[PDB]
């Protein structure tokens, strides 16, 4: 059995972390929910 | 426990108390990714959260009622990964999203790497609204992982 417990609210930080790109790619998505690039 | 907020999918069938995943209560509807649960019934407390809607393609299953979080990414400004990793506390992170171009339509991905157990983890606009979900993506060229801004159609 899986439970859930609370870990926090929903908010945006104002002074939070910048990281990660920006990449535009070309994807497929099957029957299965399964993302693949093409 | 029904309050709106940010949640951590828990289990005690594996060694200890493992996190599965996260996701976002609203509205009294709990909004998970699909293969966090399998589509599995989930306890809050002394209460059942039973499904009550899901689909594998979309990667989504929401519990107690329909989707309820319909924002979505205006393809322009930045947004936050409320990101919710096993063992460690609830962290904003900031991107600007990348794209999936896809034969249906292009959708919003965050180019951010984070354990699973950390999939259903919000990603947020300025404003405070959940414009999707993190966990069903790609893994790139190098070997990095990029998610998709997963969001459901509400009622
Ligand atoms: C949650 O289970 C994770 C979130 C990303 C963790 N991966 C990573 N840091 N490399 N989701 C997955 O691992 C996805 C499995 C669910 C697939 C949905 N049909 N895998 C991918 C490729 O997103």
């Amino acid at each position: 059995d899986m439970y859930i417990e609370r870990a926090g609210d929903i908010t945006w930080e104002k002074d939070a972390e910048v990281t990660g790109n920006s990449p535009r790619l070309d994807v497929a998505l099957d029957e299965s929910g399964d993302f693949s690039l093409v | 426990e029904t309050t709106d907020g940010v949640y951590r999918v828990m289990t005690r069938k594996l060694l200890g108390s493992t996190q599965v995943g996260v996701g976002v209560m609203q509205e009294g509807v709990f909004h998970t990714m699909w293969h966090v649960t399998k589509g599995a019934a989930l306890r809050s407390g002394e209460g059942r959260l039973d499904p009550y809607w899901g689909d594998v393609k979309q990667d989504l299953v929401s519990y107690c009622g329909p989707w309820k979080l319909d924002a979505a990414w205006d393809g322009l400004s930045e947004v936050q990964l409320l990101a919710v990793p096993p063992g460690e506390r609830a962290k904003n992170i900031q991107t600007l999203p990348g794209i999936f171009k896809t034969k249906d339509g292009d959708i919003g991905a965050v180019a951010l790497d984070y354990p699973a157990g950390t999939s259903g983890s919000p990603i947020l606009d300025k404003c405070g609204r959940v414009i999707g979900l993190y966990g069903n993506g790609v893994v790139i060229k190098n070997g990095s992982y990029v998610s998709a801004i997963t969001q459901g159609k509400r009622e």
